[PDB]
Order: structure tokens, then sequence, then C-alpha cells
């Protein structure tokens, strides 16, 4: 890639990282799902 | 100082332990084969002090690969349960992580996890021979950072 | 499209009043013990149950056997029916005795004013399929409707 | 409570119990087997070690995958507290080594660990603070440890009230500290004991009948401050409870006794020991101090555990300890000791 | 036609024409040889008469089948008798291959071929680990394949695909013990069976 | 547009942030949450309408191999813009 | 009905065919403590060869129980061999799971089973 | 056609020449130097082996390892959420929950692979009908840990955030192949 370099895309990193294996700056996973469910608003006034 | 000699023997004190670490010839699946170009004139493990002797006793290392079954999980803790501890594991494959395929069959335990406890996974169904290599050269590191005389002093 | 509905605004732990006068949420261990003592209590009479809407053919019996048990009857519904001549008795009072079929074995239909279009739609779909293809007639009575 | 906390989920292994817990002392002895008796019903065990990562890898199964979270800290700051205990609802506490650091005391880890980490989890929010003192441990004994370890019991009381603290018995287990301490007098002549074993009435408890209570402590609305005494069955003597250990493990016994005149001393000579030591001044104490009677506290039965006696579970902590020829013995065989009421 | 497999017409008609022979021969026990498209033959039978359909497949001039090759056994719950069990046999000397498949209950064993094909000392054993066939005058009938105290026959479709047990270490008890099955993402059955029969006249009509 | 919460943590693409509340933030200590600063939802934003001549137009992704299964739209409404499913690409008639 | 019968006739010959089972257990059960280590005396050893042979009691038909005498058979032959381990023969006793409640009211404490 | 590979026993009345010929391949066991000399050949050879961190073995354009999102170029993620990837994914180890993404666009919320299932066997990146879900060529990715390979879709995108600039030139050496 000197001579026949890539094509830039404006998202595309600049600053690559190698693996991160044990430290900080690793992957821990989601549920990357919005909840699903909604449960119910008591009120703060008696009866 | 005391602190400072200690960190430089904990450091050299795992040089050997790292360099020399002596795997142990288990199998039981296509991931082996893997090993085994491991053991070729490409990615040789020998060069990097790494060596198959097949008694556990002898072993400082194993390397789970392929489809760790029902059956054969007793004699994979009994074998693990036959080193010296300062025994490492190597869970090489996505049957012996999780069971990839075969994670829903009833004859599979899914991951070697579950049974012995694991220093590092290496996925890919049959994993490069340079990416187990990449693993036992990260197992290789993980205890060049581990820190047994530095906790000992300071306790 | 109301499955939108079983996901909102919709009861999930047992809840139970406070000291305060607030509701908070506690164990079932803890609101039954509280229901049931206030059931040995009270008794006979003082004690009833108003049903109504979503309710199974299942959870009515243990609700009934469960208070008459303690000897009431002041089991209660929302909808109002009629009980001054058999009420209850006799199912013919509140069904279909015909056939939700039988509207199309049919030539007229009286309409109470009522909307059969947005009270049980469908009662309205079969009628509609016996006014086109055997020829039938209706006569509502009772709040001109579109 | 939430709506993650709940427990729908059956039995275990991949299921919730909404005991998200902190767990202090799991690297050596009872907390290995709490973080079985909790991952295995399904709870998330925050797991934090001062220690090697490679003590910690028996820790990384009995954990359904995401359950076992693991971090770093030191006693000797803040911040590495308000970071376990921030997102509990438990709080368990097991630490205390059973000898004097050149760094940590008896008074440094069984007095101002549980303060700190009650004091910082009562700042958090959390509900419980299952706390493990030692039994016999009231005050003016004999000891150090259980003169500092109802310090302790007072200094957590005073700062996170409505904790359960639980006061077992001295524990007997695989890898344990109390069959194996007595076991390992083998390597000498023999056995030096105090008054030929006499004057020191025992009732030992096996580890999962105290871990088993623990984890049902956690989840009932009983034991919002009731204290608790893991003792067990069978209130033995100890000159035929280290008769039963050296018959079943078949060596040899014959006593050598002594008075404390000395045999407080030879602690004093293993003391001096860089590693782990064999003996101290004051673990040859708990073993004489070891003298109750239960009075009224609550215990295991009504708690969820039914306890177990050491006639049957001696095997698998001795059955090392033999010699080929006697590796093969069978329980029917040697003559159960002989227990004591008063 | 190019890309249609052709039939090949000559050895639909030596097959068929063994079949008759082989029916003729052996009224006993034997009904509907069917030969397929796929030129291959089909002998079903009643299994009081495997042995003597498989000696003569073995000792018999014209009908040389000297070589096992499988022993399956196929479920089909919607029939008393649900084991279909499927003999598969090879001529080396005509280089044709055959089926002689039979029928069983969950209890209606079949007599075992050990004598006749000592390969089958193990197809049966697997059919007994994997289904549940018993064999009348086996050696050592138990299971290859399954673990050491595998309650249940898997390959039956009563069967769950994951199984009622599965095993980990544990360290109160330091063994590889059986909890029963808890699964973390549940084998999520597809609905991949459409309309539309896509073989018509080649169907079932009521 | 990764926005903080009142919490802490980092917002998504959807909002899935745990709450203040929730137990399952242990993961991230001495840990951290991968999550992607380029929202698709904004730099298909920051992208121009094609304003082509033709009433009914094609959509590709640069090449028709290279993705987009050629789809066709219908730019009568002058008020909106006629979109692909499949990118987020906007076009107009120009009359 | 008319059906065939297995390795026995009417079930009062098929029970011989039990006991000469229950006399191969009653035996080896000491033997096989010795041989690999067991935590187990004796006694909670045999009381288990009870408990599992009085849970298929309400059973009627002749060819049923000579089936399950044979996997009976097939599970000695694996334990007389050592061919079973510690791990298999102590796998009967369920000691790791907790054993649910049969009564109603804590059976839904947790869990929606029926 | 068949071969014999050892049939060669004829007496021929070994001459006494043919006999040292083989009474000198024993007492002198000759046949074994030819295999002492054969071992001799390659010690003077070149070892094949490579200095793997700084030599790394040579692989194709197709070689499918660690999974990515691609990404069209204006962002706007490539998937549209389709199902036929966990629909064709023989390991069951996709599951890509969805909405309407208040554009009303059409995009993922949930998109899943565990790396301790996935086979690494090609049927998503060839069934995907936009080229989002590839196979990129990473083969170092081991990890420590269980969770690290629970790959969601951060993880996973910013991973086709990373690899664009490699995955695109084998992809564009490829599309004339499938
Ligand atoms: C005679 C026995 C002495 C053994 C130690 C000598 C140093 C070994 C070495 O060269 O590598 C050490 C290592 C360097 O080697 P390395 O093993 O870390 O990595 C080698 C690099 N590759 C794999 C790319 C080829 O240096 C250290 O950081 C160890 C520090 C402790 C050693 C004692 C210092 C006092
Ligand atoms: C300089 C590096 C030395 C290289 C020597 C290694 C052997 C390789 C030579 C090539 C080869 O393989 O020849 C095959 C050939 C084999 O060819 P062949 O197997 O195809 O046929 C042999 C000929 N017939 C069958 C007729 C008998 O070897 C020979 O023919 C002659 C040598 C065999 C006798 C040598 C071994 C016995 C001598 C022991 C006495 C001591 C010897 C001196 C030792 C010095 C140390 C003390
Ligand atoms: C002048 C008149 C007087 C003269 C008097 C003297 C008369 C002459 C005496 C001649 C003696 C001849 C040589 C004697 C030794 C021969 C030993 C021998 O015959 O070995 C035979 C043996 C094979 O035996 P067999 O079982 O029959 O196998 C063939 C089956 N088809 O073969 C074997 O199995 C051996 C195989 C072992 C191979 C191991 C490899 C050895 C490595 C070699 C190291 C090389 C360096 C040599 C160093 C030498 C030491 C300095
Ligand atoms: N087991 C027994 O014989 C009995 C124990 N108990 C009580 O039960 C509880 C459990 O103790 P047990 O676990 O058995 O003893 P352990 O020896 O197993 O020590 C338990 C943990 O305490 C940690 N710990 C001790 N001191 C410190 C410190 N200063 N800073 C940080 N961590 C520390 C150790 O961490 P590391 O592993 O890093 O050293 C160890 O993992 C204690 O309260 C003990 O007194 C009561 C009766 C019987
Ligand atoms: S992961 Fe793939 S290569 Fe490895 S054992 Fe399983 S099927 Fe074989
Ligand atoms: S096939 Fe491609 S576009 Fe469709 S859901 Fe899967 S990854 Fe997304
Ligand atoms: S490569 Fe194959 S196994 Fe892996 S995710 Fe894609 S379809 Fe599934
Ligand atoms: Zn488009």
């Amino acid at each position: 890639p000197t001579t026949n370099p890539p094509t830039a895309r404006k998202f595309i990193w600049t600053n690559h990282k190698f693996n991160v294996s044990a430290t900080p700056e690793q992957y821990v996973p989601y549920s990357t799902t919005r909840k699903k469910i909604h449960e119910w608003v008591p009120p703060s006034t008696p009866y | 100082r005391a602190e400072y000699v200690v960190t430089k023997l904990d450091d050299l004190i795992n040089w050997a332990r790292r360099s020399s670490l002596w795997p142990m010839t288990f199998g039981l699946a296509c991931c082996a084969v893997e090993m085994m170009h491991m053991a070729a004139p490409r990615y040789d493990m020998d060069r990097f002090g790494v060596v198959f002797r097949a008694s556990p006793r002898q072993a400082d290392v194993m390397i789970v690969a392929g489809t760790l079954t029902n059956k054969m999980a007793p004699a994979l803790r009994k074998v693990y349960d036959q080193m010296p501890e300062p025994r490492y594991v190597v869970s090489m494959g996505s049957c012996a992580n999780g069971g990839g395929y075969y994670h829903y069959s009833y004859s599979v335990v899914r991951g070697c996890d579950r049974i012995v406890p694991v220093d590092i996974y290496v996925p890919g169904c049959p994993p490069t021979a340079e990416a187990l290599l990449y693993g036992i050269l990260q197992l290789q590191r993980k205890i060049k950072r581990e820190q047994k005389l530095k906790i000992w002093y300071r306790r | 499209f109301a499955y939108d509905g079983l996901k909102r605004q919709r009861l999930t732990e047992p809840m139970v009043r406070n000291e305060k006068g607030l509701l908070t949420y506690t164990s079932w261990e803890d609101a039954l013990s509280r229901v049931a003592g206030m059931l040995q209590n009270f008794e006979g009479n003082a004690v009833a149950a108003i049903a109504g809407g979503l309710v199974d053919a299942e959870a009515l019996v243990a609700l009934k056997d469960l208070l008459n048990k303690v000897d009431s009857d002041n089991l209660c519904t929302e909808e109002i029916f009629p009980t001054e001549g058999a009420g209850t008795d006799l199912r013919s009072n509140y069904l279909l005795n015909t056939t939700i079929a039988g509207v199309e074995e049919a030539d007229v239909v009286l309409l109470v004013g009522t909307n059969p279009r947005f009270e049980a739609p469908l009662f309205n779909a079969r009628i509609r399929k016996s006014w086109l293809h055997n020829d039938l007639k209706v006569a509502l009575i009772g709040s001109p409707v579109d | 409570l939430h709506h993650a906390v709940i427990p729908h989920g059956k039995g275990g292994r991949s299921s919730v119990s909404g005991v998200v817990a902190t767990v202090f002392g799991a690297t050596g002895f009872l907390g290995r087997y709490v973080v079985n008796h909790l991952g295995r019903m399904g709870s998330q065990v925050i797991i934090p070690y001062r220690c090697d990562v490679y003590d910690i890898m028996h820790l990384r199964l009995m954990g359904d995958l995401g359950q076992l979270t693991f971090l770093e800290w030191d006693a000797r700051d803040k911040d590495s507290i308000r970071k376990a205990v921030q997102h509990s609802n438990v709080v368990i506490n097991l630490i205390g080594r059973e000898w004097e650091t050149r760094n940590f005391d008896f008074e440094d880890v069984f007095v101002n660990i549980p303060r700190a980490i009650a004091q910082a989890s009562k700042e958090a929010g959390v509900e419980r603070f299952i706390h493990v003192s030692h039994l016999n441990a009231s005050m003016k004994s004999s000891s150090k440890s259980l003169r500092s370890k109802a310090v302790g019991e007072k200094e957590v009381r005073s700062v996170f009230p409505e904790a359960i603290i639980i006061r077992p018995s001295d524990i007997f287990g695989r890898e344990d500290r109390f069959l194996n301490h007595f076991a390992n007098y083998r390597w000498f002549l023999a056995v030096p004991l105090v008054s030929l074993g006499f004057k020191t009435v025992k009732q030992p408890v096996y580890v999962a009948d105290v871990s088993k209570g623990i984890v049902n402590a956690t989840k009932d609305p009983d034991a919002v401050g009731k204290t608790f005494a893991f003792t067990g069955p069978n209130r033995y003597l100890l000159f035929h409870l280290v008769k039963y250990i050296f018959g079943m493990t078949h060596r040899t016994f014959i006593p050598y006794p002594l008075p404390l005149f000395v045999y407080s001393w030879i602690g004093k000579l293993f003391g001096l020991s860089p590693f782990e030591p064999w003996t101290t001044k004051d673990k040859v104490e708990r073993i004489h101090i070891s003298d109750v009677m239960p009075t009224d506290l609550p215990g295991l039965e009504d708690l969820g555990v039914q306890p177990t006696p050491l006639e049957l579970k001696s095997i698998e902590v001795l059955r090392r300890h033999r010699t080929y020829r006697w590796l093969s013995s069978e329980i029917e065989e040697t003559k159960p000791a002989k227990t004591v009421n008063y | 036609r190019p890309t249609v497999r052709p039939r090949s017409d000559v050895t639909h008609k030596q097959l068929s024409a063994f079949g008759e022979y082989v029916a003729e021969i052996l009224p006993k026990y034997v009904q509907q040889v069917q030969v397929s498209c796929l030129d291959e033959l089909e002998i079903c039978i009643h299994p009081d008469g495997v042995i003597p359909t498989l000696t003569f497949l073995r000792d018999h001039t014209n009908a040389q089948f000297k070589s096992l090759a499988d022993l399956t056994a196929v479920d089909v719950p919607t029939r008393q008798n649900r084991f279909e069990i499927v003999y598969n046999l090879l001529s080396l000397r005509f280089n044709s291959r055959i089926r002689v498949k039979t029928y069983a209950d969950e209890l209606t064993p079949i007599d075992s071929i050990v004598s006749v094909h000592i390969a089958a000392n193990w197809y049966e054993r697997e059919v007994w680990d994997m289904f549940g066939v018993f064999f009348f005058n086996h050696p050592d009938l138990r299971r290859i394949l399954t673990d050491y105290g595998f309650e249940g026959h898997p390959f039956r479709k009563d069967f769950p695909l994951t199984g009622y047990v599965e095993l980990r270490y544990d360290d109160e008890v330091k063994r590889v013990v059986a909890e029963p099955v808890e699964l973390a993402q549940e084998f999520r059955k597809f609905d991949l069976n459409s309309p539309w029969e896509a073989f018509p006249a080649y169907r079932q009509p009521p | 547009g990764v926005q903080v919460s009142p919490s802490g943590e980092k917002i998504t693409h959807t909002g899935q942030v745990y709450d203040e509340k929730d137990y399952r933030r242990v993961r991230f200590v001495d840990r951290q949450k991968e999550v992607n600063e380029n929202f698709a939802i904004d730099l298909i934003a920051q992208q121009p309408v094609n304003e082509v001549e033709h009433r009914i137009i094609a959509c590709d992704g640069g090449g028709g191999a290279l993705g987009h299964p050629k789809v066709y739209i219908n730019l009568d409404k002058e008020t909106k813009t006629g979109t692909c499913g499949y990118c987020g690409l906007q076009f107009k008639q120009h009359h | 009905t008319s059906v065939k019968p297995i390795f026995s006739r009417d079930l009062n010959e098929a029970k011989r065919r039990v006991r000469e089972l229950y006399r191969a257990w009653y035996r080896e059960v000491p033997n096989t403590v010795h041989l690999m280590q067991l935590d187990i005396t004796v006694k909670q050893g045999r009381d288990k060869v009870r408990e599992m042979f009085m849970k298929n009691a309400h059973v009627t038909d002749p060819r049923v129980v000579d089936l399950l005498v044979i996997k009976g058979k097939m599970e000695l032959q694996e334990t007389i061999k050592v061919w079973k381990q510690r791990t298999h023969v102590m796998r009967f006793f369920h000691e790791t799971e907790t054993p649910r409640p049969k009564d109603f009211l804590s059976k839904f404490y947790m869990g929606h089973d029926p | 056609t068949y071969k014999y590979v050892n049939k060669k026993e004829q007496e021929s009345e070994v001459d006494m020449k043919s006999a040292t010929d083989n009474a000198a391949r024993i007492l002198m066991w000759t046949e074994l130097i030819r295999g002492l000399g054969m071992t001799l050949s390659y010690l003077f050879r070149e070892p094949a082996t490579i200095n793997y961190p700084f030599e790394k073995g040579p692989l194709s354009p197709r070689f499918r390892g660690e999974h990515a999102l691609r990404r069209y170029p204006s962002g706007e993620e490539r998937c549209i959420a389709c199902k036929l990837c966990e629909a064709i994914c023989p390991a069951q180890a996709i599951t890509i929950e969805a909405e309407p993404r208040a554009d009303g666009s059409r995009r993922t919320t949930r998109y899943d692979i565990d790396m301790t299932k996935c086979i690494y066997c090609g049927f998503c990146q060839e069934a995907c009908p936009v080229d989002a879900i590839v196979e990129g060529p990473n083969f170092e990715f081991s990890t420590e840990t269980h969770e690290e390979l629970l790959y969601n879709k951060e993880k996973l995108l910013n991973n086709g955030d990373k690899w664009e600039a490699e995955i695109a030139a084998n992809i564009q050496a490829d599309y004339l192949y499938r």
C-alpha cells in the first residue's frame, strides 16, 4: 500500500488497536434490545 | 531493596515456565490436526521451547482440541487433575470453547470451561496453526504478567 | 394490534401498602400472609369480590369456592345483567341461542340499540355475509349508526 | 425488585436468583464453596481478588457465563471497596487468615476490614452484610484473634446494623486446616496434644453445611440481624476426635502430652516462617479454647440445612493421608468415636 | 438432457427381474419387493425371516451378497411397528447392491445375524444404544456410543435434541456430575416447511 | 452522537443504557464499553440529495454486484424525497 | 393380547429373573467401594439399589420386566467391570440438584411448573 | 487394471554373486545406511520454518476468519435485518432482533454471533444480498475469556470499521467468482 494504496471512506479508523486481551479497553457484551417490557408507575399519592 | 529483587525474580521465574512449557499429547477431533501442522516445519513449536510430552506429570499446559463429550469429560478432568499446579489450559476450537456445532446435542459439553478452568481461548472451527500459535504465544505472556512473588512480599 | 398492550403498564411483582400509605414491592410470602389475616378475621357477608372483563372460567371458580368456604355469595361482575326473573338460571337468557352460523339461515334480524359493528364486530360480518348473499332485511332499534 | 433482580428461572446454572453478591474471601477455603453454592443456583458473584490470577482459576468455573466477574483491590486503600459493593444486593465477609502477617495483623484483618467494608457497603445502599466471626469468641479469650473477632462483631453492628453474623465452629473439609492439621502431626514422632486431649470439647461442622447456610441466609425474610452459630452435631471430645482421625488415617497414634508452657512456644518456632506457617502462638490455642455448649442461638436447622456428621464425610478428607495397604478401608471399619453430651 | 441424470433403463430390468426371483423362490416372510427410479432394490420382509434371507444372500450362487455395509433403524412413530430396520448389502461378483428392511416395535425384537455377518456385532449394538431394539442371540449387547449412565435411546424422535441431562464439575464433590438441562439460547426450531406439494401425483390422496 | 446518560455510561445507536439501579454494570468495572461512535442515523443525513432529471430512477451502492439489489423509486412527490430501503440515499425530480 | 413374549412367559416366571439380578447387585456393592474409592458406607449404596428397583414396581407387563432386567445386566456388567467410574455410579444419587418441593405452595414460590 | 505390490518370489537358483549381494546387505545392514544418508540429506537443507510474528504465512483473499459488518461508503450500516443469515447459519449462532430505526429506515437493534459457535463456514457472507456481514481475514483474535467471543454488534461494526481497507480489496478481488 504505497503504489496500490486503499480507498479511505471517512469512517475507517486511523489509530489501529492490537488485540485487547485482558486489559481495560477490552470487550464486554450487552443486550442491545431496548428492554422490551414496561412494568407500572405507582403514584406518590396515598388514599 | 527487596521489591525490585522480587519483581525480577518473578520476571525471571516466569521466563522458564513460559519458554519451556511442555504441552500434552491431546487429540479428539479435527482441531488436533492443526497442532500437528504446528509441530510441522512451518510454525515450529520446538523453536518456541514447546514440546509434546504425552504424560501430564511431565506437562505444563493442556491444549483442548475437539468436542469434549460427556464420556470424555471425566477423562479430561482426571487428566487436568494429574499435573502439578502451575498447570495452564488452552481451548482450541469452537467445539471446545462452546461446542459450536453440537452446542444443542446431548453428548457434548457446552465448553471445556464447564469442567476445567482455562487461561486462554483460541477460536476458529479449525483454528489456523498460526492461530493456536498466537494463543500459546499469548498464554506465553499471560504468565509473563503473573506476580506470584510480588504478592508474597506484600502479604 | 393490542399486543402492544401486553408489554406496557403491566403488573409484575406483588405490591403491598406501606406504613406511610404508599405502595411498595414485596413477596408472595408477605402479601398472602396479609390477605389471609383479613379473611380469617372478617367473614360471611362483609367479604365479597367484583370480577370483570378479561377473566378465566377457572379463577372464577377458585375465587368462588374460596369465598363460599367463608359462606359468602357477594360475587358480582362489572356489567349488569338482570336477575328479576331467571337471570343466571336456564341458559337461554344470556346466550346466542341461535348459532352464530344461524344468521345465514335467517330472513329477519331485529337489532336492539347496539352496534354489532363495534360490540362483537364479527357478528356484524355474518350479518353482512347474510345481507349480500341471501336476501335478508334488518331492523335496527335505536341509535342510527353508519 | 428492579426487573432483572427478579428470580425468573428454574433451579440454576443458567437462571437468576437476585443474589448479586460480593464475597471477599473467595480465594481460600470457604469462599470457593460459597461461590459454588451461589453460581450453581444462578447468581452473580462479584469476587474481588488481591492475589494471583492463577490462584483464582478454579473460580472461573462454577459460573454460568457472565455471573462470575472479578476485580482487583487491596485493603489499604479507598475506591477499591467503593467499586465492588456498588452494584450489589448482598455482601459477604469471609476474610481472616489464621495468623499475623508483616503488614496485616489480627486487628487489621478482623476489625478494620469489616468496618471499612460495612461502612463503604452501607453508603452504597445494600441490604445484607453476612459476616463470619468464629464461635468461642465472646471476649476475654485465651487467644488474640477471638479477642479481636468480637471487636469486629461490634464494629460492624455499630456501622452496618441489621447484619447477619454467623459464628461457626471449627470447620472441616477437603483442603481444610483442621483435620489436615492433626493428620500431619504424623510427620513427627507423635501427637503433642494437651492434657491427653481432654478438657477440649469440640463440635466441628462441614463446609457445605456452612455454605448452604450462608446462601439461604441471603434469601430469607428472616435473618435481618439474627446472629447464628453453625456448629453441627456429635459434640466430640478431642482425644477421641484425633483417635478417629488416626484410625481413619491408619498410620498410628500415641499421645505425647504437654502443657501450654512449651506447646505454645513450639508455635513461636514454626511461627518464624515467611511462608504459610505450620503452627502459631494462636493456632495452638484455638484448639484448646475450643469449648462451648449451644444455649439459644438459631443455628442451621432453622435456616435450611440439616447438618452432616463427621462419621460420614471423613473418607474424602483423610483418604489421602493413608498409605497403600490402607488406601481402601471402608468406614464400615474404623470404630466410630465416642461422643459426649455434657 | 444436460442437467437431469439419465435414467439408464438397462439396470432397472436386471433388478426387477431379480426381485420376482427373490420373492417367488421365497414367498414366506416377503412382501412388496420394490425398485426405485434410482436403480436400487428393496426387499421388505417379516422379522421372523431375517436370517433365512441373509444366509440366502450370503450363500447362493446368483445372489452373492457376502459383504454387509450398514444396518440402520429408521423411526416412524405413526405406525405400530415404528422401527424400520434396514440392511444393505453388496456383491463383489455382480457389482450390485440391495436393500433388505424390516420392522419392529419398541418391544418386538429381531434375531441377530452375527453368525451370518459378523460385521453386525456393532451395527446392532448401536441400534440398541440409539433406538432400543433388542437382538436375540448376540454376543455382548451393550452401548458403544453413549455414556455409561445415559438413560435414554437418543435417536428416537421422542428424544429431545439436547437430552435431559448435561454435565459439569462440582468443586463441592470434585466430580463431573449431572444436574438437569439448563440452556442459554433455547435452540430455535424454525418452521421451514412450505405449502405447495412440489411433487404432484407423487402424493397422498385421501 | 454518543452522549452520556446521567449515570455515566454511553448511549448506543439504540437507547439501551443500563439504569442507575441496575446490577449489570459491574461487567464494565476495570473494563469499558465497546460502543461505535459513528451513528448511521446521522452520517446518512450528512449526505446530499441527488437532484436527478427523471421520475423513475435507480439506486445501487457503487457497483451492481458490490451491493444494493437494483430497486426503482417513484419521484412524483415533490414534498418528501424518495429513498431506497437498503441505503438511505435521497432523490428528487428537479421539475 | 396374543402378543409375542421375550425371555419369559406370564409375569411370575419373570420375577425370579428380577431376583437373580438383585442376587447380583447385593454381592457386588461392597466390591465396587473397595475397587474405586467411594465415600458411601455400604448401606446407602445398597439402599439405592432397592430404591431403583422400588421405582419400577408399578409395571405389570412381562415383556417390559424382561427388558428392564437386561438394561440392569448392562449396568452390572458395566459396574462389575470398571468401565464406569466414581462419577457414573455416584450419579444415581442426584446429590447436586436440590430436591424440588412436591407440595403445591412452595412449588410456585419458584417457577411455573405444574 | 490392478497392480501387484509385493509379489516377486521366484527361486532363480541364486548364484554366488547374488548371495554376497544379499549377504552383505546383511552383516553390514547397508539398506539402513541408505536411510542415514537420507536424513543427512536434509539437515543441509533450508528449514521451511518462518519467524511467525515477523513472518506470518501466506493466505488468499477468501480466507474467512473474524466476522465484521461492512458499511456503505456513506455511513449507513449495510445490514437490513433480513434474517436469512441465521436461517442458514447451521451452528445456530445469530440473533438479529430489529426495529424501524426512527428514521423510517430498517436496521438492527440487535445483532450477534457467538464465536464459540460460528463454524466459520461462509454461508452468511454468501447469503447476505447486500454484502453486510463478511468473514474477515483475521486469525489472531484469541481471548483469555469466554465473554470476549460473544461479538454482538458494536464489537462487530467497529471491527468492520477497522478492516474495511483490507476487506474490500479481497471482496473486489472476488465478486467475479461468486
Ligand atoms: C582373514 C581371516 C580371519 C577373518 C575373521 C573375521 C571374519 C569376518 C567377520 C565378518 C563380520 C561381519 C560383521 C559382523 C556384524 C554383523 C551383525 C549382523 O549380522 O546383524 C544382523 C542384524 C539382522 O539380523 P536379522 O534378524 O536376521 O534381520 C534380517 C531379517 N531379514 O542386523 C541388525 O538387525 C542390526 C540393525 C541395527 C541398526 C542400528 C543402526 C546402527 C547405527 C550405525 C552407527 C554408524 C557409525 C558406526 C560406528 C561403529 C563404532 C565405531
Ligand atoms: N476454615 C476454618 O478453619 C475456619 C474458619 N473460620 C472463619 O471463616 C472465615 C473464612 O476464613 P478462611 O477462608 O477459612 O481462611 P482463608 O485462609 O481461606 O482466608 C480467606 C481469605 O481471606 C483473604 N485475606 C486474609 N487476610 C487478608 C488481608 N489482610 N487482605 C486481603 N485479603 C485477605 C485471603 O486472601 P489470599 O487468598 O489472597 O490470602 C483468603 O483468600 C474467617 O472468618 C475465619 O476465621 C471459622 C472457623 C473455622
Ligand atoms: S471446531 Fe471445527 S475443526 Fe474443531 S473439532 Fe469442531 S468441527 Fe472439528
Ligand atoms: S443477510 Fe446481511 S443484510 Fe440481511 S440481516 Fe444478515 S447481515 Fe444483515
Ligand atoms: S461463517 Fe457459517 S457458522 Fe459462522 S456465522 Fe457465518 S453462517 Fe454461521
Ligand atoms: Zn440504495
